[PDB]
């Protein structure tokens, strides 16, 4: 948050929310939906995996 | 993200690969599906090309085309 | 032999099982129960170490290298 200065980067965050709907058989778009989203972004997964959940973990 | 098959969409799915093996392919083309789906006995999809319309007897011959 | 357990001993065995799916485990190792304990708040773990004087860092550390 402090190195980042409608925003470009949620246009990103907002498209992978489409593609984890079509995914756990949900109609809508709930909290579950916007989790595995952050785990697709390469500067957001890196956070995740420094306290010590990995990939295969999550 | 997790995937999660039945019993006859899972023996179709397998059928499709091994007869885009014996006919010696390279892609999986989707034509190669509904060939194999089609030749079951008493099959579910017989029934929607005869109830919404359009003869059974001139599709299929357009999938073997391709 | 009579090995009884009891109704809140019956809670953290049956939760180390299912504690082990998300750290990608086969198997039930009882190392999983020390790890369980120490990751709720004010548990019986945490309360018999403060009193003996003991770090509950470097014992957490200790059965996560296992």
């Amino acid at each position: 948050m402090v190195r980042q200065p409608h925003s470009p980067e949620l246009a990103k965050l907002l498209h992978y929310a489409h593609e984890h709907m079509k995914k756990q058989r949900d109609l809508y778009i709930a909290q579950d939906h916007l989790i595995l989203a952050l785990a697709d972004l390469p500067s957001m997964a890196q956070v995740l995996k420094e306290g010590g959940v990995t990939k295969k973990s999550l | 993200s997790s995937m999660q098959f039945t019993d006859k969409a899972t023996e179709t799915l397998n059928a499709a690969a091994k007869y885009a093996a014996e006919n010696s392919h390279v892609q999986l083309h989707p034509s190669h599906v509904a060939v194999v789906m089609l030749d079951e006995e008493n099959s579910l999809f017989r029934s929607i090309l005869e109830k919404a319309g359009g003869d059974v007897v001139s599709i299929e011959r357009g999938f073997k085309k391709i």
